[PDB]
């Protein structure tokens, strides 16, 4: 499925 | 290891925490539980409410109980879940998607 990424 | 704490609910399934987290709908905002990852045997997941829909946010736990998150690394995942309580989640989708963790779903 899916995740969320954060802003790096 | 984790097992003594009330946010914490072990391997239930992604659909079950989404559930289990907007059932309160847009006014649960924030709240959180810590599980199992369902497609990825060891490592562990952050689920929790953004707007009302179930989101999900992945992370390693170290043999020493350190806790990453992408990018950001913190001693224990209590410390993570304190930091973004006091600190938005940095999601990519910024200040649309602003979030800070605030209650949590008890185990059962
Ligand atoms: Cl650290």
């Amino acid at each position: 499925p899916d995740y969320e990424l954060l802003t790096e | 290891f984790l097992s003594c704490y009330p946010w914490f609910h072990g391997p239930i399934s992604r659909v079950r925490a989404a559930q289990l987290v907007q059932l309160q709908g847009p006014d649960a905002h924030g709240v959180f539980l810590v599980r199992q990852s369902e497609s990825r045997r060891g490592k562990y997941v952050l689920t929790f409410n953004l707007q009302g829909r179930a989101k999900h946010l992945r992370l390693v736990l170290t043999e020493r109980g350190q806790c990453r998150v992408q990018h950001l690394h913190f001693p224990s995942v209590v410390d993570m879940l304190r930091h973004f309580q006091r600190s938005p989640i940095p999601l990519e989708c910024g200040a649309a998607c602003d979030v800070r963790l605030s209650g949590y779903v008890v185990v059962v």
